[PDB]
């Protein structure tokens, strides 16, 4: 029923940009929330950006605060993560998750719905 | 009626051994952490050691001054806390308290001692025990008169002195002992009373020296 | 095992004053800090736990504050019975106490009442004479007791003991014990202690004649 | 000073020096005061902010008959159990949210407040119970729990255990084992035409 479809990753040079997209289908209403988790090689999943859809409220970690921008296009029911000024630190498998609530959480176990993530690698 | 009562303790030779008991009442003993705290004569409080409830592991910690020489054990079956002291030194001379932690229902603050015992005295010395001689301090002739008792030439600390078996408490001053040059302690206990009660009221100081099993009831009559 | 440096070790204050005591830790102890009050001859009494929380039943004039490394215990308006020594204890790593702070209360001057007690005949049978001079309920603590035997000023054979400050009337009491041998005692007649104190316009002398 | 217009004492709840154990979770009713929830929702102080049955932005636009602030401390891995329709030792035996929960779940990492070298064993949770908690139910009993068919006779032992276990909050714990402080704001709304409020 609920399914998150993911795309937008690839390889870029340090300083370039990249646009991730998360397509959420199977939601009855706008009362859900989207989060972006990235998993560096060997590290645990860590959230970098959140969007509560019902109230249109974004949230970022300090480490990507002025470089990432999260938004949703109401038409295609898709949440976009615009990643500018990418650094080699940002190399990870980026996932998008979803939960039936309005808000944000740092714990992956608080998100019931996931999508096999896209790879983002930044080097030269 | 949360009550802790320490036992054991007294005079013990340098390098010797001694074991202290702590009797718990009024609370479920096996769920409370118990700590030992000591206080040398005229010095500050010093933490000796801690043992946790068996539910929380029953793990023990000891202070650096006593590590390797003191051992804290617990006997939940008898509601008793123990402290086995070994290789005792003179700096181990102190009044030893057992304490339990602060628990007010669902609220809990470990290592905050809210119930203490009366404490037991441990004197580590090579000297020998001696019972005190108790002499009357009679009220003289030359509105309120004063009388008392002299608890002289005893060792080790302490002695306890009451008046009229606890019935006389008002106006009582029991002075802290002094160490005489003879290596023995001397102590006086005095009490002020109306001059009109010297010929109709009988005054008796009850001196108790548990180190020498000495019990003395001394009547004080005007000279 | 963290060093708790308490200050001041002593302080003097009057009824109604505002008192503050400090404990500083050798490293952060979060808020695992407790304050204890110990009265003479008694066990310590828990006043404040978790740096700020006040023990059920302790008067409201007590309060604690602090976090990390520096903590404060405060008495808003002092009282007579609040006289005691205060220790702070950290409960973070193991358990250590502070050096303690003895709070001495202040009051108006009070002259001592002076009594003298001859040696008991039961003690004279033992071969030693002990003469006791009592200075009752005075303030301040400073007092000089001079033993005089046949007007000869004694030194070397007397000891004093002073009571802890009374929790009610804020006064002290002093006991001086002059000790002679029986043979030495029976050579002299007049035994006196001379008490000099701020509350006395001139020294008070209480004396007796041996055998009267 | 006291006036019905002063700001809600949310400081007393969020910044309290000590929290309750989750088995005996605190409940503070909030009345006669004004609140800016939009300031709480956008605070980076909180790592967990999830509202249910109402959006956080419009909390200031609504009318309530009652608001509760429930608080407690759990370990980090257990934060996901403070949500509707969850199971686990906390959701089953300590604090249960109803499936029609109306309110917000707020949590932040409190390692620097509640952890202690050697372990802080103040915080405890219920480990054994015969049945799950009803929503918003609180069980603070410390009676010996009976596992096997043999009676317990008020003492620990064979198939008879104490029902509570203490967290051992050490600063060096993994984040999943670090203490987190939780505030649960639940609301009861006014029955009113939306035209009003
Ligand atoms: C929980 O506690 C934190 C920390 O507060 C700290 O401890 C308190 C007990 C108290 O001692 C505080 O002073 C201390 O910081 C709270 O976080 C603080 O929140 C306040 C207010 O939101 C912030 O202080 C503010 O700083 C602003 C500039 O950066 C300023 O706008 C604020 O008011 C100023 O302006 C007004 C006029 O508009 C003026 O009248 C004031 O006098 C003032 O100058 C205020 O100064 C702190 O930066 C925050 N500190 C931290 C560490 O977060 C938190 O609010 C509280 N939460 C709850 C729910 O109680």
């Amino acid at each position: 029923q609920v399914q998150l479809v993911e795309s937008g990753g690839g390889l870029v040079q340090p300083g370039g940009s990249l646009r991730l997209s998360c397509a959420a289908s199977g939601f009855t209403n706008d009362f859900y929330s989207i989060a972006w988790f990235r998993q560096a090689p060997g590290k645990e999943r860590e959230g970098v950006s959140w969007l509560s859809v019902s109230d249109n409220t974004p949230t970022y970690v300090d480490s990507v605060k002025d470089r990432f921008t999260i938004s949703r296009h109401n038409a295609n029911n898709t949440v976009y993560l615009q990643m500018n000024m990418l650094k080699p630190e940002d190399t990870a498998i980026y996932y998008c998750a979803a939960g039936r609530f309005a808000g944000r959480d740092t714990w992956p176990s608080s998100y019931d719905y996931w999508g096999q993530g896209t790879q983002v690698t930044v080097s030269s | 009626q949360v009550q802790l009562v320490e036992s054991g303790g007294g005079l013990v030779k340098p390098g010797g051994s001694l074991r202290l008991s702590c009797a718990a009442s009024g609370f479920t003993f096996r769920y409370a952490w118990m700590n030992w705290v000591r206080q040398a004569p005229g010095k500050g409080l010093e933490w000796v050691g801690r043992i946790r409830s068996k539910t929380d592991g029953e793990t023990t910690d000891h202070a650096a001054p006593v590590k390797g020489r003191f051992a804290i054990s617990r006997d939940d079956s008898e509601n008793t806390l123990y402290l086995q002291m070994n290789s005792l030194k003179t700096e181990d001379t102190a009044v030893y308290y057992c304490t339990t932690d602060w628990v007010r229902g669902t609220l809990l603050e470990h290592d905050a001692y809210d119930v203490w015992g009366q404490g037991t005295m441990v004197t580590v010395s090579s000297a020998s025990t001696k019972g005190p001689s108790v002499f009357p301090l009679a009220p003289s002739s030359k509105g309120t008169a004063a009388l008392g008792c002299l608890v002289k030439d005893y060792f080790p600390e302490p002695v306890t002195v009451s008046w009229n078996s606890g019935a006389l408490t008002s106006g009582v001053h029991t002075f802290p002992a002094v160490l005489q040059s003879s290596g023995l302690y001397s102590l006086s206990s005095v009490v002020t009373v109306p001059s009109s009660s010297l010929g109709t009221q009988t005054y008796i100081c009850n001196v108790n020296h548990k180190p020498s099993n000495t019990k003395v009831d001394k009547r004080v009559e005007p000279k | 095992d963290i060093q708790m440096t308490q200050s001041p070790s002593s302080l003097s204050a009057s009824v109604g004053d505002r008192v503050t005591i400090t404990c500083r830790a050798g490293q952060s102890i979060s808020t695992f800090l407790n304050w204890y009050q110990q009265k003479p001859g008694k066990a310590p009494k828990l006043l404040i736990y978790a740096a700020s929380s006040l023990q059920s039943g302790v008067p409201s004039r007590f309060s604690g504050s602090g976090s990390g490394t520096d903590f404060t215990l405060t008495i808003s308006s002092l009282q007579r019975e609040d006289f005691a020594t205060y220790y702070c204890q950290q409960s973070y790593s193991m358990s250590s106490f502070g050096g303690g702070t003895k709070v001495e209360i202040k009051r108006t001057v009070a002259a001592p009442s002076v009594f003298i007690f001859p040696p008991s005949d039961e003690q004279l049978k033992s071969g030693t004479a002990s003469v006791v001079c009592l200075l009752n309920n005075f303030y301040p603590r400073e007092a000089k007791v001079q033993w005089k035997v046949d007007n000869a000023l004694q030194s070397g054979n007397s000891q004093e003991s002073v009571t802890e400050q009374d929790s009610k009337d804020s006064t002290y009491s002093l006991s001086s014990t002059l000790t002679l041998s029986k043979a030495d005692y029976e050579k002299h007649k007049v035994y006196a202690c001379e008490v000099t104190h701020q509350g006395l316009s001139s020294p008070v002398t209480k004396s007796f004649n041996r055998g009267e | 000073h006291h006036h019905h217009t002063n700001l809600c004492p949310f400081g007393e709840v969020f910044n309290a020096t000590r929290f309750a154990s989750v088995y005996a979770w605190n409940r503070k009713r909030i009345s006669n005061c004004v609140a800016d929830y939009s300031v709480l929702y956008n605070s980076a102080s909180f790592s967990t902010f999830k509202c249910y049955g109402v959006s956080p932005t419009k909390l200031n636009d609504l009318c309530f008959t009652n608001v509760y602030a429930d608080s407690f401390v759990i370990r980090g891995d257990e934060v996901r159990q403070i949500a509707p329709g969850q199971t686990g030792k906390i959701a089953d035996y300590n604090y249960k949210l109803p499936d029609d929960f109306t309110g917000c779940v707020i949590a932040w990492n409190s390692n620097n407040l509640d952890s202690k070298v050697g372990g802080n064993y103040n915080y405890r949770y219920r480990l054994f119970r015969k049945s799950n908690l009803k929503p918003f139910e609180r069980d603070i009993s410390t009676e010996i729990y009976q596992a096997g068919s043999k009676p317990c006779n008020g003492v620990e032992g064979f198939n008879c255990y104490f029902p509570l276990q203490s967290y051992g909050f050490q600063p060096t714990n993994g984040v999943g084992y670090q203490p987190y402080r939780v505030v649960v704001l639940s609301f009861e709304l006014l029955h009113a035409p939306a035209t009003v409020c």
